[PDB]
C-alpha cells in the first residue's frame, strides 16, 4: 500500500543515479516492483523491473544502464541508472506492477497496480543554493486576509513548504515555482486567514529545501511604519 | 524508447461521452492487456483499466475499456469537471517485464462556467529591500479555462524587464493558478508612486496595486 522513493534530487552527467524505494503494507518477496519515469509533458517510460524475462534490450537508450534489485532485509527496491545525461531528468516513480503470460498462444500481461508520488530528478552540473525566504506581509477584505512567504533563488527542485508545522492546512496555496534565466528557482506560498486573527495567531512558514538542507522558519506578521 | 499512438488532445461536454484511442502493432497493442492511467497535476498516477476491459479496484463503470485490433479505447460517460486529466495507455511488448506506453491523451471538458482570477500583490519585503533586491509577487487563482496573460505597469507606465511568469497550472479544485513576478531595483521600486499587476483572462482584466509607502 506504500511505496516510498528516495534518492538523490540533483545528479551531475556521467554519473550514476540511484534511487530506493521503500515498500510498506505487502510481502516485497511476493510482488513485482517497477521502476517508471516522466520527463515533463512526455509519455510515461518503463525503466525496468524486479523481474525480467525474455532476452532482449528493448530501449537502445537505456542499454545495459538500468539495474533494479530487490533487499529483502530492508523491503527496498533499488534503481540504478548509470553514465546520465540531461536528457534523464525526470520525475521517477516505483510502482507495483502485475506480470503474467497468459497464454496456445502466449500473451503478455503488464500492468501498473500502484503508483509512488515519485521522486523528482536533475541531472546538472550546476550546485545546489539554499533559498532565501522572505516574509510577505498582509496588508489592509471579506474579513480575510493574506500573507505568505517567497522563497526565492533555490536550484535544484522541489521545496517544500508549510505553515504552523503542519497544524494549518486550510487556506493554504503554495504555488508553482517560477524558472529564472539565472537557472534558479523562486516560489510563493499563501496563506488565507481570518483579519480578526491577525493579532491573536502567529504564522510560521516552515520551508526545507533538502539537496541543499536548507530549512528555514520564517514569521510573517502585519508590519506597522 | 517505443511508444503507443494517441491523440494528444480530445474534448467533450459536462454529462456527455468521450473515447481516447491506443493504437499499436499487433505485437503491443494487438497482444491486449492493455492498461489505462490518468494523471491528474500533483497527484501520483491512477491505474483505471487493466486487461483491456477490466476496471481497477474504486473505479467507477462510467470508465470502461475496449479493443478492436490494434486500437485499444477508453471511454468515460457523464463527463464531470474532475475528469479533466492526461490519460496513457500501455501494454507489455515482446515480454511481460517490459512495457511500452502511449504519448497522453489530455482531456478538456466543455461547458463548464468561465472563472475570473483572483489576484493577490505583494511588494517587497523590508528584508529584502534591507538585502538591496526588490521583488513584486503576483499571484493568480481561482480561474478557468486555463490561459491568462500578465502584464505590469510602473504607475500607468508598461514594464517589459524583469518580468517572469509561470505555466498556468491545475488546482485541486479543478481550476488553475499561476504567478508573475517583477524584479526591481530598491531605486526603481521607490521612484514610482505605485505598480500595477494587470491579469487579462478571456477579454477581462483584474488588476491589483501596490505602493512603496506602504508598510512590509
Amino acid at each position: 500500500v506504500q511505496l516510498q522513493e528516495s534518492g538523490p534530487s540533483l545528479v551531475k552527467p556521467s554519473q550514476t543515479l540511484s534511487l530506493t524505494c521503500t515498500t510498506s503494507g505487502f510481502s516485497l518477496s511476493d510482488k513485482g516492483i517497477a521502476w517508471v519515469r516522466q520527463a515533463p509533458g512526455k509519455a510515461l517510460e518503463w525503466l525496468g523491473s524486479t523481474d525480467t524475462t525474455g532476452s532482449t534490450n528493448y530501449n537502445p537508450g537505456l542499454k545495459s544502464r538500468v539495474i533494479v534489485t530487490k533487499d529483502n532485509s530492508k523491503s527496498q527496491v533499488s534503481l540504478s541508472l548509470s553514465s546520465v545525461t540531461i536528457a534523464d531528468s525526470a520525475t521517477y516513480y516505483c510502482t507495483a506492477v502485475v506480470q503474467e503470460t497468459r497464454k496456445s498462444t502466449d500473451r503478455y500481461e503488464l500492468h501498473v497496480d500502484a503508483w509512488g508520488q515519485g521522486l523528482l530528478v536533475t541531472v546538472s552540473s550546476a550546485s545546489t543554493k539554499g533559498p532565501s525566504v522572505f516574509p510577505l506581509a498582509p496588508s489592509s477584505s471579506g474579513g480575510t486576509a493574506a500573507l505568505g512567504c517567497l522563497v526565492k533563488d533555490y536550484f535544484p527542485e522541489p521545496v517544500t513548504v508549510s505553515w504552523n508545522s503542519g497544524a494549518l492546512t486550510s487556506g493554504v496555496h503554495t504555488f508553482p515555482a517560477v524558472l529564472q534565466s539565472s537557472g534558479l528557482y523562486s516560489l510563493s506560498s499563501v496563506v488565507t486567514v481570518p483579519s480578526s486573527s491577525l493579532g491573536t495567531q502567529t504564522y510560521i512558514c516552515n520551508v526545507n529545501h533538502k539537496p541543499s538542507n536548507t530549512k528555514v522558519d520564517k514569521k510573517v506578521e502585519p508590519k506597522s511604519c | 524508447q517505443a511508444v503507443l499512438n494517441q491523440p494528444s488532445s480530445v474534448s467533450g461536454s459536462l454529462g456527455q461521452r468521450v473515447s481516447i484511442t491506443c493504437s499499436g502493432s499487433s505485437s503491443n497493442v494487438g497482444n491486449g492487456y492493455v492498461s489505462w492511467y490518468q494523471l491528474i497535476p500533483g497527484s501520483a498516477p491512477r491505474t483505471l483499466i487493466y486487461g483491456d476491459t477490466s476496471r481497477a479496484s474504486g473505479v467507477p463503470d462510467r470508465f470502461s475499456g475496449s479493443r478492436s485490433g490494434n486500437t485499444a479505447t477508453l471511454t468515460i460517460s457523464s463527463l464531470q469537471a474532475e475528469d479533466e486529466a492526461d490519460y496513457f495507455c500501455a501494454s507489455a511488448e515482446d515480454s511481460s517485464s517490459n512495457a511500452v506506453f502511449g504519448s497522453g491523451t489530455t482531456l478538456t471538458v466543455l461547458g463548464q462556467p468561465k472563472a475570473a482570477p483572483s489576484v493577490t500583490l505583494f511588494p517587497p519585503s523590508s528584508e529584502e529591500l534591507q538585502a538591496n533586491k526588490a521583488t513584486l509577487v503576483c499571484l493568480i487563482s481561482d480561474f478557468y479555462p486555463g490561459a491568462v496573460t500578465v502584464a505590469w505597469k510602473a504607475d500607468s507606465s508598461p514594464v517589459k524587464a524583469g518580468v517572469e511568469t509561470t505555466t498556468p497550472s491545475k488546482q485541486s479544485n479543478n481550476k488553475y493558478a499561476a504567478s508573475s513576478y517583477l524584479s526591481l531595483t530598491p531605486e526603481q521600486w521607490k521612484s514610482h508612486r505605485s505598480y500595477s499587476c494587470q491579469v487579462t483572462h478571456e477579454g477581462s482584466t483584474v488588476e491589483k496595486t501596490v505602493a512603496p509607502t506602504e508598510c512590509s
